[PDB]
């Protein structure tokens, strides 16, 4: 669990994003597949072409997931356990990759929330997405 | 360390508009603020207990541009970062003992700082072009380790 | 929250080590300090000499800690939260280092538990030390 | 040199007594067993759900010796790890899509396999001598991802 401050800052940031959450999510993904091509291998069927509805539609699935994460920041292990088993077991996603998306999410938020993305926020967010990635890999333990 | 013809343009064109006095310290400040354990190496800088105290710190800005200068010294030696950061490696590796991982950490912070500033002009591809350069500098600066 | 199997295996291997616990712990450290020097920055005074009582007596503190972890291997957050703050805050130990010691602990256990150290076990342990690392760094979240 | 005069001795001496057919496949086996996500790349090998099925797997032992062959090929040329694994690095990068972190991961498994076998003759210093070689091969094997 993050500091009461970190939470406020996250839900605050999540607040601004709001409707764009779905959008941003997909950008973060496209950003990932581009800067670190090895992550595309986890999405065979998906034709990851810019504008790719599969990636946009999925950039929506992660966004919602993260939102659900914020709802239960006080208890992420349970809220996400579902995604854990999937990503860890079923999918077998290399843990380094969870760090890669996170950084890509941040770059996404910075490029769309100019004066919103302060050092404090950047820290509450990187700290939030860390907990998130900590949880999604919990099943390798 | 590999930037296609159009990858190189985006990079060196973006780097053109970079406030060589700003970015520098904002990345080192955000590094100090986001990954706190890094403060251990900059204790002679003063009180870094508050983001504000960190960002505004005179030293963090002074050495911040010093670093941004080494990154520029990289986009001017893209082919041989191997040696460009050689001594800079012994300093960080043999003297300061900074774990190599953080070199990559700082790199991404720089990329956030950039994404921060140029907003949209910092498209996924250009970000990807930069991810490569930081990817190298970090490696080249860790040379005295591996 | 590692499989009941992983627990059995850990407690089993920890049983083997038993008395050597302290010894091995100290070997882990000396190994670490030699393989990755950077880890010496956190030890100016103890300034480690091969056979240093500082370490031999400290290789004992970590072993005791890890044992306590095995005891409460389904409440590591609470059992260790103590160490979290110390290593996370006061000391400010680079998380990358929590990984470096674990690898050194395994190498230690491999060189001393020949036919005991199976792949299954090597997994149950790397999986265990992983949970420990996670907890010690929980204070950066 | 890359390794000191005495570091080399420990290394090239320890490498002398390696069951050049064993270590290889035991390291790659354990890599697949301990860090499961690595299996994603070797599904054409068969069922890898049980440690036993992984270790005994004939493919894991065949390619296991092939890899241990590249590590020997690095110990032979501890000088140009970068070019000695050039194409081998593109294969892993441009075709196999393996994240470089894992090269480091596999290197430590190899070290585990050694400490496992040579019991005590694998002293902290000797370990440290190897930690360097792996550190290098891993880097060399990742150069083309920049
Ligand atoms: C904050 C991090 C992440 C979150 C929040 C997250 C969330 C999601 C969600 C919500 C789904 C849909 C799951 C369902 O069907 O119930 C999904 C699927 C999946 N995720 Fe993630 N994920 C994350 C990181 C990653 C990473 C690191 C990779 C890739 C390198 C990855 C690969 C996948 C794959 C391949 C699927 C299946 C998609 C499909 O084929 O439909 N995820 N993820
Ligand atoms: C991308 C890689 C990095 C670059 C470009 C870089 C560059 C530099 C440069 C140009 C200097 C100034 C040379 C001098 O006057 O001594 C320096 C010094 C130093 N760097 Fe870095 N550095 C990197 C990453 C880091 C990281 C990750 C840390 C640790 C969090 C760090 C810690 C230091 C320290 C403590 C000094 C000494 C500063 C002083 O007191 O003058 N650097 N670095
Ligand atoms: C493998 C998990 C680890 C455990 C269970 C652990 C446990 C401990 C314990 C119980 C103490 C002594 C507390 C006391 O003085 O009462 C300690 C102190 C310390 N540890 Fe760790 N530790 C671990 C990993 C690390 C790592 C990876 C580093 C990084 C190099 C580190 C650096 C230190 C330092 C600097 C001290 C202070 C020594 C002193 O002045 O007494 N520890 N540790
Ligand atoms: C850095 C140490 C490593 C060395 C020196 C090494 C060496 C080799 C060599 C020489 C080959 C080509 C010939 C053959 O297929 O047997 C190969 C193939 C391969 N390697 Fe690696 N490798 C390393 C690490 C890894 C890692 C970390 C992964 C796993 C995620 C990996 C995945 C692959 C795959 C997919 C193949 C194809 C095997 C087949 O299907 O026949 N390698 N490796």
């Amino acid at each position: 669990v993050l500091s009461p401050a970190d939470k406020t800052n996250v839900k605050a940031a999540w607040g601004k994003v709001g409707a764009h959450a779905g959008e941003y999510g997909a950008e973060a993904l496209e950003r990932m597949f581009l800067s670190f091509p090895t992550t595309k291998t986890y999405f065979p069927h998906f034709d990851l072409s810019h504008g790719s509805a599969q990636v946009k539609g999925h950039g929506k699935k992660v966004a919602d997931a993260l939102t659900n994460a914020v709802a239960h920041v006080d208890d992420m292990p349970n809220a996400l356990s579902a995604l854990s088993d999937l990503h860890a077991h079923k999918l077998r996603v290399d843990p380094v990759n969870f760090k890669l998306l996170s950084h890509c999410l941040l770059v996404t938020l910075a490029a769309h929330l100019p004066a919103e993305f302060t050092p404090a926020v950047h820290a509450s967010l990187d700290k939030f997405l860390a907990s998130v990635s900590t949880v999604l890999t919990s099943k390798y333990r | 360390v590999h930037l296609t013809p159009e990858e190189k343009s985006a990079v060196t064109a973006l780097w053109g508009k970079v406030n060589v006095d700003e970015v520098g310290g904002e990345a080192l400040g955000r590094l100090l603020v986001v990954y706190p354990w890094t403060q251990r190496f900059f204790e002679s800088f003063g009180d870094l207990s508050t983001p504000d105290a960190v960002m505004g710190n005179p030293k963090v800005k002074a050495h911040g541009k010093k670093v941004l200068g080494a990154f520029s010294d990289g986009l001017a030696h893209l082919d041989n970062l191997k040696g460009t950061f050689a001594t800079l490696s012994e300093l960080h590796c043999d003297k300061l003992h900074v774990d190599p991982e953080n070199f990559r950490l700082l790199g991404n912070v720089l990329v956030c700082v950039l994404a921060h500033h140029f907003g949209k002009e910092f498209t996924p591809p250009v970000q990807a072009a930069y991810q490569k350069v930081v990817a190298g500098v970090a490696n080249a600066l860790a040379h005295k380790y591996h």
